């Protein structure tokens, strides 16, 4: 997609984003990001030859805080982008009627099918 | 009877789960075909908002009395 | 990408060098002023393929 | 004894948590509760439910 | 090489890339590419040896002739319809010259003969920073000028770039030439999708830069240039082994790891067009550029070469180098399979 | 005048017998071997094997079988009682059809 | 050039022979001149006489591949008269592969050339007859 | 089935923070808990599947295979000591957690709704087995074995993805139910043949078909025992599972382009059952035995009969059990004599007087003795193929004769008659090995009593 | 104990851990405040 | 079409081919880079004077100040090459073998 809010160039979220709900508490994707943050802390304890799962707990909580925060803002922008994609799609649906005809859904009483019986 | 009571989902429960999940997936598939239709027709016409690469911003064109009338 | 911090900060540092019919330093014409004014008045709110249609 | 060894109790807690998320999924996908054509009786008689 | 002056030169590399990112005027883009060249010369020759001298010579000649060919393209563009906007061009000849100048700059198969030569003799910091920025910045310009490109040009350069970067990579027993051939293959992939949906290309740019950052960070961790040294870093440093395992399989492109989200999303928004024979050819060649990764992984961790001693001396001294940002970039590069709907973060 | 190696002649037949002939299959800790006996001979044979055998010996009517038995009995009793031929062909309605005619 | 590969597709298939075969020789000689230009620019043949000899060998071999391919295509199309099946060009690719093996005077490389060239040529005719577009839509 | 997924994620870090001499009991006990938990699922009633929000469902195409995998995990694990016992505690934890991750992606693979997710979990099945067999393969070409494994499975499985994206953007989403309900036949064009050839060819390479079965035997002779059993049973039956899933679409052209594949599998079945008669390297006989049985499976899948599909899943489950067992006895013999060669290890009638009974019972289940479920599978496939062509029963019976011949020759060669009186190091057989025997075969006989479960969705 | 000529670190400073915990708790407070503002904005607009 | 544009584009293409094929002197390569600078200079300047587009006469001065500092960088590189060897030939650069 090309903007379609190619007016404000790096408006990270307009007031258009303040009408859809934000990502809620204990959504599974932010919990996945938090587990990835704990894994980042585990491997940061692993590389520096300090004991893994020990003596770096402030760094553990730092990494978890940072990744949960960044993933929260990414989820917000993500949901705004899919919402504006959906709304522009439906605006183009409602705009032009005649290019999108209602296909006359014939029931199976008259819809013929080639069969080719398999043995 | 006890095994079916304490462990197993009801056939009404499982059956209405199937019907609800087929309704959800039907909406998903119809919207996905609608999306590809919208994208192909919008690249065809160019009327829609998406495939509009930036042309000239005309805010800076001025007309003000020049140094030669044959502009 | 095509970032327009140019637009967002509100400083026109690169737009003044863009085409004819911009502000040539004293109020002079170019050779083809009017024909660009025609083309730019035709092709503003247009999605760059019906500018060629 | 549980605080001494908790090692042998973790995956039953995991299975209980998975089962609880299954029941939360059940009450999330609770559409067509009495709107099917083949499973459609009157809501009767206890309290406003047919499955959970 | 006073460190204040090195901070100045790195800020000028940043400045050249930002000037490329920021303008609508074509001469500013040419200034940005040139300032990028001028400051990326002395990130090389951080050592003294004349290998860096000859590598900087070859890189300077090819980079400057690509920049001059781009200036030819801009000047013929304004021989025709005269505007300073970065938009759809108004000359097929100028689009031809412009795509071939960018093909000489960021590496394509008729034009890549300087890339293992420049990456062989230089240190790893210079190689990392030139691979990241010199494969970043003209993707912005390509993203801008995409609506006026003959598709034969980009597509032929991309096919041939993937297959040459694959066929060259099997033989080298170095490391930098393996990484450079992989760079050519990924630039062929990142160019091949440009005319269809460029969000795919720019997200491939993000993922490839994260991958190359993890790679050259794990090679800054231990001064290794041959696979023999990789075996000795198996025997001296054990977590490095499994990280080389995971990141090398992620450069391979295997699905439960996060090297798959670039390729497969490209194939999705590629085969929604009527091109099927070309994605299956390209992805069989992406099967081809994985064998040198496999022999590299074999030489590191899956097999255990005999190791020279004095590691008995080295065991008292742990890995006391500096790491740029190793764990964050690592677990961002590896465990990012299920966030495929962070496709749409880009636009 | 050359060797190409340095390593020791290794390993040996570390018999798991000749130390603990009462012991069971795996390694040299003579308590947790008894614990392994307990866990794999109570949780593989006692609580899993015969419980699964009695679970598969009777579970509900898998693939609706006894339901199908009794329903077929009642339907054949119906189609005996009404004199119409049991299992008439054309399971779909022969009137409710639209052949594509020439 | 695109104009004369379009000339090679311009003959009905069908037979208008000597012309399909001459177009095949032209395409093969152009490809041989391309590969000979690469192989003279990347080797320094030292000297110009050997460069002329190597270019002559590569152009004559690629043009002979084109010639023998056009010959067996023309004869198979005249005999069996079926523009549907690409089996005629399967035979054509194997004949070109065996003659490539003859011009390199090996047998294993020639048999592999028969296999690979026959399958790719049958694929080319098969995808042209069903219709698979060249390089792009480029639309969506 | 997320109540099966999340205990597997809650089983892995326990092994990481398990102390010394306590990794084993924890992993074994909790995997047996997972086995009872797996046994809870078996509920598939009548008309439909049993669905679960979008990702999960269960059929009898998937339920006995899933129960097979989760039953196989403790058996896998308890085969996998005493040949890495002197290795590090950290490397032991790494190996066991790698197997747990492989089980997790296998459950992901068998409980899949979309074929896209099936492709992701297919090569997720691919990746850990590489590292396992190449690291611990314990011979000089475990390198070559892992490399052939990975390149054949990728290079076959890859254009399947492009065909699946094509089916995605031509028919909407890719639920198995929508593809039951929105499918329509695609006639004999050429591109239909190419798409069918890509999908079926990816699965052919996974089976293995006879054209590309050099894939297998190096990866069986050059693997540790856990990866051996996983590779053989779960990977080949996973390939057949995936073919049974995809073949519901594209019916009308398989009659036109299935004739080379059926022929190739039949003649390759005869040639493979002949080649596993006369080789050395006792391990590899069961490898080509598995090749022969999966060739029979392929013929059964593509001749498209309900009898054929019931016999196909029966043959899958029976051969998975029998081949996993017989690999474990081969590992016991290699623990004894340190050879892998057939003619060296001899005797074992005086010596080891009841290990021989498990060799006998395994070779009789392989022989298709008539209460073995192998015979139920082979019998239904023979009925269907004689309905298919009325003359191909001769290849079936010749396969039958040669199958009984090589299996019983493998029995009586090494294990009937005379010790070489220079071996003199075998101990009497451990309780662990016999425990793996009675964990293999007691569910086989107790499934052989009431086998109405394991037959397919066309019950 | 057991060391010679220094332990280089291991005895941490008392500005870096306080800095990291302070900015971490600050970012948690800021994201909680952000979520409360967003729920208020959603329920005020709809 | 203003016929002088043909000869200036001809001079560009000849200077480009001279930049590409070269015998032994890297000095001559930098010299043809300088000539190609001059060719683009004169063509862009005659463009701007045909157009009377005299707001943007920045192309000549800025193009040649930048490309001349490029040529200065190349000259210092040639100083370094001739320092660490005897001459500046294309031969005795064949080390760092690919
Ligand atoms: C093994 C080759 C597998 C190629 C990938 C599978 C596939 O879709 O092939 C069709 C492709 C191309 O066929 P196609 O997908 O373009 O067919 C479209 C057909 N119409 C136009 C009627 C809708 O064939 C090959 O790649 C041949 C090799
Ligand atoms: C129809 C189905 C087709 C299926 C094709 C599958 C891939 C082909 C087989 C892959 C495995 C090949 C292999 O392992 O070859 C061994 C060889 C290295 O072995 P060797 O030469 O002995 O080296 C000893 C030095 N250590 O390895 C090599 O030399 C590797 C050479 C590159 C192979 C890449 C894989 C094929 C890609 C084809 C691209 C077109």
């Amino acid at each position: 997609m090309t903007g379609r809010q190619a007016r404000a160039p790096l408006q990270f979220l307009p007031d258009e984003a303040r009408s859809l709900p934000p990502p809620k508490l204990t959504d599974p994707r932010l919990a996945y990001i938090g587990f990835l943050g704990y894994c980042s802390g585990l491997i940061d304890n692993a590389i520096r030859r300090r004991p893994v799962l020990s003596a770096g707990l402030h760094r553990q909580f730092l990494y978890i805080t940072s990744f949960v925060f960044v993933g929260y803002y990414l989820l917000k922008r993500q949901d705004y982008m899919y919402a504006v994609r959906d709304h522009d799609m439906f605006s183009y649906i409602k705009s032009h009627p005649e290019d999108f005809p209602e296909k006359d859904k014939k029931t199976y009483r008259e819809v013929f099918e080639e069969f080719h019986p398999v043995r | 009877r006890w095994i079916a009571r304490t462990f197993f989902d009801a056939p009404e429960k499982n059956y209405e789960r199937t019907m609800a999940i087929l309704q959800i997936e039907s909406e998903k598939a119809e919207l996905r075909l609608k999306e590809l239709e919208v994208r192909r027709l919008m690249r065809a016409k160019g009327d829609g908002p998406w495939f509009q690469y930036p042309t000239i911003d005309k805010a800076l064109i001025d007309h003000s009395p020049k140094a030669t009338p044959d502009n | 990408p095509f970032f327009d911090v140019q637009k967002k900060l509100g400083v026109d540092l690169d737009h003044w060098m863009t085409i004819q019919s911009a502000e040539q330093p004293h109020r002079i014409p170019a050779r083809c002023h009017a024909f660009e004014k025609e083309w730019i008045e035709c092709a503003h709110g247009i999605g760059s393929i019906r500018a060629e249609k | 004894v549980v605080r001494d060894h908790w090692i042998h109790v973790l995956v039953p807690v995991g299975f209980v948590f998975g089962y609880y998320l299954d029941r939360k999924n059940d009450e999330k996908l609770a559409a067509f509760r009495n709107k099917s054509l083949l499973y459609k009786r009157e809501l009767k008689p206890n309290e406003e439910v047919t499955w959970k | 090489m006073n460190p204040i002056i090195l901070i100045i030169i790195l800020m000028t590399v940043m400045l050249g890339t930002i000037i490329v990112m920021i303008s609508t005027h074509w001469l500013l883009i040419w200034i940005g590419f040139e300032m990028n060249m001028l400051a990326i010369i002395p990130i090389m020759m951080k050592k003294h040896n004349p290998r860096a001298t000859e590598a900087s010579t070859k890189y300077f000649l090819t980079q400057s002739t690509a920049s001059m060919l781009l200036m030819m393209a801009i000047i013929i563009n304004l021989m025709f319809s005269g505007q300073w906007t970065v938009m759809k061009l108004f000359n097929p000849m100028a689009s031809m010259l412009m795509t071939m100048a960018l093909a000489m700059k960021l590496g394509m198969a008729p034009f890549h003969f300087w890339v293992p030569e420049v990456t062989q003799g230089i240190p790893l910091s210079s190689g990392l920073i030139l691979l990241t920025w010199q494969k970043l910045a003209p993707m912005s310009v390509l993203y801008q000028i995409l609506p006026s490109i003959n598709l034969d040009l980009i597509l032929t350069l991309s096919i041939l770039s993937i297959t040459i970067g694959g066929w060259g990579g099997l033989n080298q027993t170095q490391l930098r030439k393996i990484m450079a051939y992989s760079s050519i293959a990924h630039m062929g992939w990142m160019t091949a999708v440009l005319l269809y949906n460029p969000t795919m290309t720019l997200l491939n740019l993000i993922i490839y830069i994260i991958m190359t950052s993890t790679m050259f960070t794990l090679f800054m961790a231990n001064s290794t240039t041959t696979t023999l040294s990789l075996s000795h870093t198996w025997n001296k440093a054990p977590i490095m082994t499994i990280l080389v395992l995971i990141t090398l399989l992620s450069m391979g492109g295997l699905p439960p790891l996060s090297g798959f989200m670039p390729k497969w999303m490209i194939i999705q928004e590629m085969t929604k067009n009527d091109s099927i024979i070309l994605p299956t050819l390209m992805a069989i060649t992406a099967l081809l550029n994985l064998y040198f990764y496999m022999r590299l992984t074999y030489s590191t961790a899956l097999t255990m070469f005999p190791s020279t001693n004095n590691m008995k001396m080295k065991w008292q001294f742990p890995t006391t180098k500096r790491m740029t940002l190793l764990p964050t970039m690592t677990v961002l590069s590896t465990m990012l399979l299920p966030l495929t709907p962070i496709l749409s973060i880009l636009e | 005048p050359t060797l190409r190696w340095q390593e020791d002649p290794e390993p040996e037949d570390e018999n798991l017998y000749e130390k603990n002939p009462d012991s069971h299959g795996y390694d040299k800790d003579p308590a947790v071997d008894v614990w392994n006996m307990r866990v794999v001979f109570f949780f593989g044979f006692s609580i899993v094997l015969v419980l699964g055998s009695t679970f598969v010996a009777y579970l509900p009517d898998y693939r609706m079988q006894e339901w199908a038995r009794r329903e077929a009995e009642r339907l054949v009793k119906y189609r005996e009682a009404h004199g119409l031929p049991l299992m008439e062909s054309n399971c779909f309605d022969p009137s409710k059809i639209q052949l594509p005619e020439d | 050039a695109k104009t004369l590969l379009h000339q090679y597709w311009d003959i009905p298939e069908g037979t208008e022979c000597h012309r399909k075969t001459y177009a095949a020789t032209s395409i093969g000689g152009a490809s041989g001149l391309v590969v000979s230009a690469y192989s003279v620019a990347l080797k320094t043949p030292t000297s110009f006489l050997e460069g002329v000899a190597r270019t002559g060998r590569y152009t004559f071999t690629a043009a002979a591949i084109g010639a023998i391919f056009g010959l067996t295509s023309c004869i198979s199309a005249q005999v069996r008269e079926k523009p549907d099946d690409p089996l005629n060009y399967l035979i054509g690719g194997c004949a070109g592969g065996l003659t490539l093996g003859a011009r390199t005077r090996s047998y294993g490389i020639g048999a592999a050339a028969c296999a690979y060239m026959g399958l790719t040529a049958a694929l080319v005719k098969m995808g042209q007859l069903e219709g698979w577009k060249v390089f792009a839509e480029p639309k969506v | 089935m997320l109540k099966y997924i999340i205990p597997t994620m809650m089983l892995m870090p326990l092994t990481w923070l398990s102390k010394n001499s306590m990794i084993w009991i924890n992993t074994t006990l909790h995997s047996l808990l997972i086995s009872l938990t797996s046994l809870l699922l078996l509920n598939q009633f009548g008309d439909n599947s049993l669905n679960f929000s979008l990702t999960f469902f269960s059929d009898s195409l998937s339920t006995p295979l899933l129960i097979l995998t989760m039953w196989l995990l403790p058996l896998m694990l308890m085969a996998s000591q005493h040949h890495l016992s002197k290795e590090n505690l950290a490397r032991k934890k790494l190996f066991i957690s790698m197997l747990i991750l492989l089980q997790l992606f296998l459950i992901m693979t068998f409980t899949a709704t979309e074929l896209i997710f099936f492709y992701i979990m297919f090569e997720a099945t691919l990746v850990p087995t590489l590292i396992i067999i190449t690291r611990w393969g314990n011979q000089t070409e475990r390198l070559n074995a892992g490399l052939y494994f990975l390149f054949y499975t990728l290079a076959g499985s890859l254009p399947l993805l492009v065909a699946l994206i094509y089916i995605q953007n031509t028919m909407g989403s890719l639920n198995f139910l929508i593809l039951q309900y929105w499918v329509q036949p695609m006639p004999n064009s050429w591109s239909n043949t190419f798409m069918w050839l890509a999908c079926m060819m990816a699965f052919m390479v996974k089976m293995p078909l006879y054209g590309l079965h050099l894939w297998l035997p190096k990866a069986h002779v050059e693997a540790p025992i856990a990866g051996s059993m996983v590779l053989a049973a779960i990977l080949l039956k996973l390939g057949g599972y995936g073919m049974m899933r995809i073949t519901l679409l594209l019916n009308p052209i398989t009659d036109f382009m299935a004739y080379p594949f059926i022929m190739l599998s039949l003649w390759g079945m005869i040639m493979t059952s002949s080649i596993c008669l006369r080789q050395t390297d006792l391990k590899s006989l069961i490898a080509y035995s598995s090749v022969s049985h999966m060739a029979l499976v392929i013929v059964a899948i593509l001749i498209q009969t309900p009898w054929s599909y019931m016999g196909a899943t029966a043959l899958m489950i029976a051969h998975g059990l029998t081949s996993s067992m017989l690999f474990c006895l081969a590992n016991s013999n290699y623990e004894r004599v340190h050879s892998r060669t057939m003619i060296l290890a001899r005797g074992l009638q005086t010596l080891l007087p009841l290990m021989a009974a498990w060799w006998l019972l395994a070779s009789l289940t392989n022989l298709a003795l008539p209460p073995s479920i192998n015979l139920i599978g082979e019998l239904f496939v023979v009925m269907s193929t004689f309905s298919w062509s009325n003359i191909t029963i001769i290849l079936m019976g010749l396969n039958m004769v040669i199958t009984a011949l090589y299996s019983l020759y493998m029995l009586i060669t090494t294990q009937r008659g005379k010790h070489t009186h220079h071996i003199n190091n075998i101990l009497p057989s451990f309780t662990r090995e016999n425990a793996l025997m009675s964990l293999h075969m007691l569910p086989l006989l107790l499934l052989s009593l009431n086998p109405k479960i394991i037959l397919g969705p066309l019950y | 104990k057991f060391y010679i000529q220094e332990p280089p670190h291991g005895s941490p400073n008392w500005l870096k851990v306080g800095l990291t915990l302070g900015t971490s708790a600050f970012l948690w407070i800021y994201l909680i405040k952000q979520h409360n503002e967003d729920v208020l904005e959603y329920k005020r607009r709809n | 079409m203003s016929l002088v544009y043909m000869n200036i584009m001809m001079a560009f293409t000849v200077s480009l081919t001279g930049l590409l094929m070269y015998r032994s002197h890297l000095m001559s390569s930098l010299l043809c880079l300088e000539g190609m600078m001059l060719s683009l200079f004169i063509l862009a300047t005659l463009m701007i004077l045909n157009s009377h587009f005299t707001l943007a006469s920045m192309m000549p001065i800025i193009l040649l100040v930048f490309a001349a500092c490029e040529a200065a960088l190349g000259l210092s590189l040639l100083v370094m090459v001739s320092n660490t060897y005897g001459t500046d030939y294309v031969q005795n650069l064949n080390l760092l073998q690919c």
